C-alpha cells in the first residue's frame, strides 16, 4: 500500500475518509463505513495524501486523531483540519498611582480586534470610573501633581492562552501604549522564569496566585514607567490603555514513538510555524460562547499551488461544525440552541468578493440559505459575530436595543426597599455599566439618589450568581425612604455606549444628558 | 536526505503518457482480475457475459427496454441513488447481464471497486449458485452465530433491518421463504 | 532513468518540457503534450538538466513547481526560471528636529535607482516643504538655531521587503547621508531583535505598529545624530536625504522531506547566495504597476560557460510574460489595457551594444516588432519605464506633459465655492505639487488666494478616493467670495519637477516664476 506523505496513513484512506476505531483492547485505522461508525459517534476525518500535517501546524495527521500526541492540545484541535497554534495576550487586572495619596483603581481588559485586519495580538484595558473615595473629585488634585511633576505607573499582569497548543520556554515580550504612540513601557522577557506551562485557556501565573508585579521592586530602574504631566492629562481624558504584544514564543514539544516520552526540541521553534499556518489558513473570528474573541483556522484549498489542491474542500457550514461546535439536532445550523441566523458575517474585501462571485454562480441572496454550497479558499477572513448587540470600533461588545435589555430584566424573583435580587443571563451583564435610581412624586416629580456620574457602581453580584443592586452603597448608608404609598419607583439602566466618562464643559455631574433606558416602575405599596 | 527523494519521485515523476483512451482499458482489466477467474468462468457458463460501456449508464440498448421501474438502487451502505447518477448495474433474467461505466479512478480509489465487487457477488449468490441452491445449513450456521454473540456489531455490517429483527435463530425454513435477503447478507 | 543534477526530475522531462497537474487528489509530472494540457490553462515549464536550481537560489527546481516549498515566497517566483532572494530597503514616515519649538515634518520617500547602474538598494527620502504653522517661516529661526549650535535629529523608520522572498533572523545595517558624501549616522543593528517574518510587500513593523523610533530613547548616545550648522544649512537648501542600505540578510528557510518542516538552517545564509544569483542572471526592471520600481531577475544563458550553456533559451516575450503578468488577449502584449508600444526601453551600454547587434542580424529597426526574437543572455540589464511620464535623474516620476494632466482633469465629479470632489486615477496624484486657485475679473485681472510658495498644500483625499481640494485650508476659514456672477475661477496645477523648495534670490514667495498649467476655468454662474 503506497503512502507518500509517510503520515501512517495509506493515501485512499487520506484522500476518501477515515477513522480510527478501537476494538476492544486495542486501536486500529479503519475506513469510514456510513452505518456502523455514525452510531457509534465517531467523526469522518479527511485529509491530504501529501501533505505530512494538513493544516500545516506540527503535528503529523495520524498523531492527531489517534491521540499520540502533547495531551494539553485541545480537544476540537485534535481533528486533522484545524490548526493547532498559541495565541497569548496580557490581561491587566489592576493598576495603583502615585507622584515619584495613591490612586489605585481597578481595570478590566479585552482582547480586542479592529479593522484590513492584520495577525497581531493586542489587548485593550479600560479603567474603572466609578469613585471608591467620596472626596476623591479630580484625580489631579488627589495626587499633589504639578506641572513639573512624574507619576509612578504600577499594575498587575497575568499571561493568558486562548489558542489551541502550549508554550513551554519563552514568554511574549509585550508593550503598553497610551495614545496613538506614547509608549510608556516595554515589559521585559524575564529570563529562565516562565519554567511552567501555559496550556489553553489558562493563566500565567495561575489564579491561585499573586499576580506578577509588573514593576520589579529591584534596582533596574527607579521609576520606569516615568510619565511626564501631559500625558497623565491624556489618560485623565480617555481611561484606557493598549497592550500591543508580538509572537516571540518558544520552542515546540514532540511526540517521540520510540518510548512515548513527549521531549521539547529545541530545535523546532513556533517563531518558524506561525507564518506557515498564517499563509495556507482561513480564519474564523467567533464571539458566540461567552463574548470573547475566539479564533480559529482552518485548512483551505490554494488553486494557485499544486501541493495546496491537494486539500480537502472545506464548506463553510462544515467548519463551523468542526471547529467551534455547532450542530444539526433538526438539520439546522445552532449553537446550543442559538440557530444560525442570530449572527452577522463580515468579510474582509477580498474575501467579500470571491464570496460575491461564489453567489453569482449559485443565483442565490442569502447566504444563511445555501450556507452548505460556499467553498472556502486560503487567506480569507471571516468575522461572524451576535446580531443583537450593538459594536464599537474594536469589536468589542458595547451596547445593545433597548427592547433586549427590557426582556432580559422582566423576572423580578424579590422587591424590597433595600433593593432588587435578579437573576440575568450572565452574558447581557456585560454591557450594563450601573443603575440610576429615582423616585417619582405623585404628581411627576423626579430624585434621582445616585445623582453623580461617577456614582453607578451600585449592583454587586452574589455568590449564587443573583444580581443584587444596593441603594445604601452611594447613598448616606440608610435605607429607602418613600413619601408616598402611591408614589412610583423607577429604575434605568445605562449601558456602556451611552455612558459618559469625564465631567461636561462646565463640569456637570447630574446625569441629567445621559440616555437612559427604562427597566422599572413599581407602586411605592408594592415595594 | 537522499534515500527519501527517490521514493517521492518515483510516485510522482510519470516516465511516459500512456495515453487518453488506454488508462480506462487498463482500470477495468486491473479491476476483474482481483476476482477469482473461476467466478468468470462460471458466469460465463451460465450465459451472459459483462460488457464495459463508456457514457451514461442510463441510456444503453441492453438496459433501457427492461426493467424501467427499478430505477432506485440501493448502494453496499444501504443509502439511495439514482440509476442514471449510478455507475454500474446488472440485471438478471434469461440473458443474465452485467454493465459497468467505463472510468479511470478503479485503481486509485476504492469506494468504487467496493460497489463493483458488491455487484459481482449478488450475481455469485443469486444467479450462479441459486441454480444448485448452494447457501445452506454451514452458511446457516455462521450466521446464526453471527447475530448471537457478545455485543458483536457485526451485526450492523451485515444485516439489513429485516433481519435485526427476527427474534429467534435463523431456520433453515426462512431461507426458502426469504431467500434476497440472506444472498444480500 | 538517469537524473545527473539529482533533482528528482528526469533529464529528458526538463530539457523538452513537463508540467505538474493535480488528478483529483494526488499530484503528479507529466511530459508536456500539446493537445491535451493546453485546453487546461497548464503552463509549460522548462529547466536545465545539470543544475540543481536554474535560478542558482536555494530551491530545487522540483520544489518550485511542486509547491513544496516555504509558502511565504512569492507566487511570481514559483516558476523555476525566476530567481527569489530579498530585497529590503528602508522608508522613512517623518522627522523631528530641535536644539541638543520642533519643526516635526512629515516625510515621503520612494526607492531609487540611478545611472551604469549597480546591485545595492537605496532609498530616497523628501521632507514636506509646506507651512503646516502660519508663523513658521524660515526654519532658520522657528528653532533657536546660533552659528556655534547644533541640532538634534529623530526620525520614524520602516523596513520595506519589496523582493520575492523571506528574510528571518537579521535586519540590515543602513547609513544615513546628506549631500554628496557627509555620512550623519548609521542605524545600528538591533540584535536578537526581529524574530519576525519580512514577507514579500510588508512592512516592519506592520502598519498596525508605531514605527521603530530611530532615536534609541536611551542612553547610548544623548544625540548621536549630532549636526554641526553647515550641514543644516545644506539640509535647509535641498530637502534630501540618502538611505544606504547592504545585503547583509540573514539565515534561509528550506524545505525537510521527512516531516514538511520549514526549519532555519544555521549553515545557510543569503549572504552567500546572491553573488551567484547577480553573476548569472538578466535583471529587468519595471514600473508599470503603480509608479515603483519593481526588480526582477531571469535566467539566461551565458555563452562562455559550459555548464551555463544548459539553461533554456530566453526571449524577451516571455521573460516579461512570466516574470510580470504580461499577456495575450489578442496576442498583443499588454500589461491591464496598456499595450507595450506605451513604454520606453533603455539598456546599459553592453546591453545596448548586444540588442544593435541583435537587431543587425534579424533587419528590423523597431523593437516592438520582433520582440519575440530576442535572446536574452547573462548580465543584461534592462529598464521599461511608463512612455508618459517625465523622469528625473534617479528614475522617479517627477513630472508629464501637459496634455496628460489636462485630459486627467475632464470629469467634474462636482463643483461649489466650496472647492471639487473629484475622481482621479490614483497615478496622477503622485507629480503634482499642489494647486494655485486664482479668480479673474470679468475684465482680465488676476487675484491668486493662496499667493505664497509654500502654501500650495490644499487637496485632500476622502476615505473613498474622491480628492477634494479646500478653499478655508489655507485661506481665513472663509468660503469663497465671488465679486461678479460672471467671473471665471481658474485653478492652475504646479507638477513636482517645476516646484520650488526654497524662497528665491530676494525671498520671493509668489507663484510668478513657477509654471503653471491651467486645469480649471469655470464662470462664476457655472459653478
Amino acid at each position: 500500500v503506497p503512502d507518500r506523505d509517510n503520515d501512517g496513513i495509506p493515501d485512499s484512506l487520506e484522500v476518501e475518509g477515515y477513522t480510527v476505531d478501537v476494538k476492544n483492547k486495542r486501536t486500529f485505522l479503519s475506513p469510514w463505513i456510513s452505518n456502523i461508525h455514525e452510531k457509534k459517534g465517531l467523526t469522518k476525518y479527511k485529509s491530504s495524501p501529501e501533505k505530512w500535517s494538513t493544516a500545516s501546524d506540527p503535528y503529523s495527521d495520524f498523531e492527531k486523531v489517534t491521540g499520540r500526541i502533547d495531551k494539553n492540545v485541545s480537544p476540537e484541535a485534535r481533528h486533522p483540519l484545524v490548526a493547532a497554534y498559541p495565541i497569548v495576550h496580557v490581561d491587566m487586572e489592576n493598576i495603583i498611582l502615585s507622584k515619584n495619596r495613591t490612586i489605585s483603581k481597578n481595570t478590566s481588559t479585552s482582547r480586542t480586534h479592529t479593522s484590513g485586519f492584520s495577525n497581531s495580538n493586542s489587548s485593550t484595558v479600560a479603567i474603572d470610573h466609578s469613585l471608591s473615595l467620596a472626596g476623591e473629585r479630580t484625580w489631579a488634585e488627589t495626587m499633589g501633581l504639578n506641572t513639573a511633576d512624574t507619576a509612578r505607573l504600577n499594575a498587575n499582569i497575568r499571561y493568558v492562552n486562548t489558542g489551541t497548543a502550549p508554550i513551554y520556554n519563552v514568554l511574549p515580550t509585550t508593550s503598553l501604549v497610551l495614545g496613538k504612540n506614547q509608549t510608556l513601557a516595554t515589559i521585559k522577557a524575564k529570563e529562565n522564569q516562565l519554567s511552567q506551562i501555559l496550556a489553553p485557556n489558562n493563566y500565567y501565573p495561575s489564579k491561585n496566585l499573586a499576580p506578577i508585579a509588573l514593576n520589579a521592586q529591584d534596582d533596574f530602574s527607579s521609576t520606569p514607567i516615568t510619565m511626564n504631566y501631559n500625558q497623565f492629562l491624556e489618560l485623565e481624558k480617555t481611561k484606557q490603555l493598549r497592550l500591543d504584544t508580538d509572537q516571540v514564543y518558544g520552542n515546540i514539544a514532540t511526540y517521540n514513538f520510540e518510548n512515548g516520552r513527549v521531549r521539547v526540541d529545541t530545535g523546532s521553534n513556533w517563531s518558524e510555524v506561525l507564518p506557515q499556518i498564517q499563509e495556507t489558513t482561513a480564519r474564523i473570528i467567533f464571539n458566540g460562547k461567552d463574548l470573547n474573541l475566539v479564533e480559529r483556522r482552518i485548512a483551505a484549498v490554494n488553486p494557485s499551488d499544486p501541493l495546496e489542491t491537494t486539500k480537502p474542500d472545506m464548506t463553510l457550514k462544515e467548519a463551523l461544525k468542526i471547529a467551534f461546535g455547532f450542530n444539526e439536532p433538526n438539520g439546522n445550523l445552532q449553537y446550543q440552541g442559538k440557530d444560525i441566523t442570530e449572527f452577522d458575517f463580515n468579510f474582509d474585501q477580498q474575501t467579500s468578493q470571491n464570496i460575491k462571485n461564489q453567489l453569482a454562480e449559485l443565483n442565490a441572496t442569502n447566504i444563511y440559505t445555501v450556507l452548505d454550497k460556499i467553498k472556502l479558499n486560503a487567506k480569507m477572513n471571516i468575522l461572524i459575530r451576535d446580531k443583537r448587540f450593538h459594536y464599537d470600533r474594536n469589536n468589542i461588545a458595547v451596547g445593545a436595543d433597548e427592547s433586549v435589555v427590557k426582556e432580559a430584566h422582566r423576572e423580578v424573583i424579590n422587591s424590597s426597599t433595600e433593593g432588587l435580587l435578579l437573576n440575568i443571563d450572565k452574558d447581557i451583564r456585560k454591557i450594563l455599566s450601573g443603575y440610576i435610581v429615582e423616585i417619582e412624586d405623585t404628581e411627576g416629580l423626579k430624585e434621582v439618589i445616585n445623582d453623580r456620574y461617577d456614582m453607578l457602581n451600585i449592583s454587586s453580584l452574589r455568590q449564587d450568581g443573583k444580581t443584587f443592586i444596593d441603594f445604601k452603597k452611594y447613598n448616606d448608608k440608610l435605607p429607602l425612604y418613600i413619601s408616598n404609598p402611591n408614589y412610583k419607583v423607577n429604575v434605568y439602566a445605562v449601558t456602556k455606549e451611552n455612558t459618559i466618562i469625564n465631567p461636561s464643559e462646565n463640569g456637570d455631574t447630574s446625569t441629567n444628558g445621559i440616555k437612559k433606558i427604562l427597566i422599572f416602575s413599581k407602586k411605592g405599596y408594592e415595594i | 536526505q537522499e534515500e527519501h527523494l527517490k521514493e517521492i519521485m518515483k510516485h510522482i515523476v510519470k516516465i511516459e503518457v500512456k495515453g487518453e483512451e488506454a488508462v480506462k482499458k487498463e482500470a477495468a482489466e486491473k479491476l476483474l482480475e482481483k476476482v477469482p477467474s473461476d467466478v468468470l468462468e462460471m458466469y460465463k457458463a451460465i450465459g451472459g457475459k459483462i460488457y464495459i460501456v463508456d457514457g451514461d449508464i442510463t441510456k444503453h440498448i441492453s438496459l433501457e427496454a427492461l426493467s424501467e421501474d427499478k430505477k432506485k438502487i440501493k448502494d453496499i451502505y444501504g443509502k439511495d441513488a439514482l440509476l442514471h447518477e449510478h455507475y454500474v448495474y446488472a440485471k438478471e433474467g434469461y440473458e443474465p447481464v452485467l454493465v459497468i461505466q467505463s472510468s479511470e479512478d478503479y485503481v486509485e480509489n476504492t469506494e468504487k471497486a467496493l460497489n463493483v465487487y458488491y455487484e459481482i457477488g449478488k450475481i455469485l449468490s443469486r444467479d450462479i449458485l441459486s441454480k444448485i441452491n448452494q447457501p445452506y445449513q454451514k452458511f446457516l450456521d455462521v450466521l446464526n452465530t453471527i447475530k448471537n454473540a457478545s455485543d458483536s456489531d457485526g451485526q450492523d455490517l451485515l444485516f439489513t433491518n429485516q433481519l435485526k429483527e427476527h427474534p429467534t435463530d435463523f431456520s433453515v425454513e426462512f431461507l426458502e421463504q426469504n431467500s434476497n435477503e440472506v444472498q444480500e447478507v
